């Protein structure tokens, strides 16, 4: 049977009933390294693990997609002005940061 | 002075609180909840037990003919049976071998055993509660049997408690309910008058003691054997002795929120539901002025133990350097840990230990003594027990149980990637600055 903290309890035969409270005492180290994390933090809290963990995972690939896209974008803009000259000297947006 | 308050109605559990005064010394009170009882209003719709089928001797007419008198006791029935040939053990009864008569006549009882086998068919509704309070304030302690309607004042001391109304309505017993064997079940019973044959109240008797009796049991009268004197009749079977067949699982067993049902009167005891509001009125005389009381000076918290366990598992150690001895009303104003002792005895210089529960992983909390506000923090760990038996004294906060470790991973992720963000952001606008100036 499945014992929460809310309570639970039996009646055996003629025995007077016998009632039960659960603790945290999840599998898993809090203090330790991440799939423990995620282990204690997942046989506790159940659902509430899988939705933040997911949401922190999207939050974090769409901060890094749109990070790749501005700097890219600003790459873009700052050396066409120098790209397509006829000769195309690049010496100084290439000295001061390199982008190339 | 007047007081608004508000405790969880889990017997067993005590509750503590602090009551503070611009230039008053701050006062403790404990309440206990030994025992908290829901006993509804019932009205005794009716009473059930085994029937007895009663047959009057046969009537029997030799070269006759009788007639069926009119029917006045309970599902009573008569028939005349013609062209019958009794025996008895001296001989044949009638000498006529036909156009002999024997009058049939059956009707329904209440058993004998009916005045203790017999269930009490309730109406019940309107719950009232009352609440055992261990009661202690000013070091004042009583015992009081306080109704929980928020009308009724307790007295004592000068104090004033008026305690109420519950805040939920909920009640294990539904309109209709039945008590047997000191057991109560929630059974759509019939209406008086409108019992069934074969099922519960097919015979019903206002009281156990009743003169009147509503009887439906499909009983019907069969022809005598040949040669034989008895009155054969066909019943449904016994719609209380079926009903104890499949009586199903007691309230005692299938009530909610852990009720504990019992009978004389019909209650519910120890519901963990709802809370008490607790009103206050407390005379100025147990007050004590700040001068009065002892003033703490250079406190120090230091965790020496925890473990976030649902009894104290955690004591906290205070170096204390107090003006006076005296008695202070240690409290906790946060939600983060739950106090044993609602009041600790106080030296001029020493320390003290207080019993705490937490279920922070990470505890940090402002400890309030007579007058200061200490600041405690540390570490706690999992318990050994998984499953223990006693309900958890502390109380869960969403944020309880995310340690150090959890809490700087969260802030890598999300954090990190706004500093990302950021940065691009910057870039972004000093590229296009940076453009937007060397066109002219
Ligand atoms: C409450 O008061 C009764 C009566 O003195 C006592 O028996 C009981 O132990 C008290 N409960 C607690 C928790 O002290």
């Amino acid at each position: 049977f499945t014992v929460t903290e809310k309570g639970w309890e039996f009646v055996w035969g003629n025995h007077p009933p016998k009632r039960f409270w659960a603790q945290e005492t999840a599998p898993g180290n809090p203090h330790g390294l991440p799939h423990e994390v995620i282990t204690h933090y997942y046989h506790r809290y159940p659902m509430s693990t899988i939705l933040g963990l997911s949401i922190c995972a999207a939050i974090a690939t769409v901060s890094v997609a749109a990070s790749t896209w501005l700097f890219c974008r600003s790459r873009v803009a700052c050396l066409t002005p120098y790209r397509l000259t006829p000769n195309a000297r690049i010496p100084f947006c290439l000295a001061v940061l390199c982008c190339a | 002075y007047e007081h608004a308050t508000t405790m969880p109605s889990q017997a067993g559990i005590s509750y503590n609180t602090i009551v503070n005064r611009a230039g008053y010394a701050p006062l403790p009170i404990s309440i206990t909840p030994t025992k908290i009882k829901l006993i509804p209003t019932v009205n005794l719709e009716y009473v059930t037990c085994h029937y007895k089928t009663g047959m009057d001797s046969p009537a029997i007419k030799c070269c006759g003919s009788q007639e069926c008198t009119p029917t006045y006791r309970p599902d009573e029935q008569c028939k005349v049976f013609t062209g019958v040939y009794p025996f008895m053990w001296g001989g044949a009864y009638c000498f006529c071998d036909t156009e002999n008569t024997q009058v049939s006549k059956a009707y329904v009882m209440k058993s004998d055993d009916c005045l203790a086998d017999h269930a009490e068919a309730y109406k019940a509704h309107t719950a009232s509660v009352q609440a055992f309070l261990n009661i202690t304030v000013g070091e004042h302690s009583i015992v009081t049997t306080v109704y929980v309607n928020g009308e009724t004042p307790v007295n004592f001391n000068g104090v004033k408690i008026t305690a109420g109304p519950l805040s939920t309505a909920w009640t294990p017993f539904d309109r209709k309910i039945v008590q047997y064997a000191g057991e109560i079940y929630n059974y759509d019973f019939p209406e008086y008058g409108a019992g069934q044959p074969g099922a519960f109240g097919d015979i019903q008797s206002r009281t156990v003691s009743s003169s009147d009796l509503y009887a439906n049991t499909n009983l019907v009268l069969q022809r005598p054997k040949a040669g034989a004197i008895h009155v054969p009749y066909t019943q449904a079977p016994s719609g209380f002795e079926q009903w104890k067949k499949d009586k199903a699982p007691s309230l005692k067993f299938t009530a909610p929120f852990g009720c504990e049902i019992y009978t004389n009167p019909i209650r519910a005891e120890n519901c963990a539901v709802g809370s008490i509001p607790l009103a206050f009125d407390i005379p100025d005389a147990l007050f004590t002025r700040v001068s009065e009381t002892p003033t703490l000076s250079a406190a120090e918290c230091t965790l020496n133990e925890c473990v976030y366990s649902s009894d104290f598992g955690g004591i906290a150690t205070v170096k204390y350097s107090a003006s006076k001895s005296g008695k202070c009303a240690v409290h906790v104003p946060s939600g983060t840990a739950t106090l044993k002792e609602a009041a600790v005895e106080l030296t001029e210089q020493g320390s003290a230990t207080i019993h705490f529960s937490t279920a922070n992983i990470h505890p940090e909390f402002r400890l309030q003594i007579c007058t200061s506000y200490v600041t405690c923090k540390g570490d706690c760990h999992p318990p050994k027990d998984h499953i223990v038996t006693h309900p958890q004294y502390h109380a869960q906060t969403f944020t309880a149980a995310v340690s150090k470790t959890a809490w700087t991973w969260l802030t890598s992720l999300l954090g990190g990637s706004a500093v990302i963000i950021i940065i691009g952001l910057v870039l972004a606008t000093i590229v296009a600055m940076y453009v937007l100036t060397n066109q002219k």
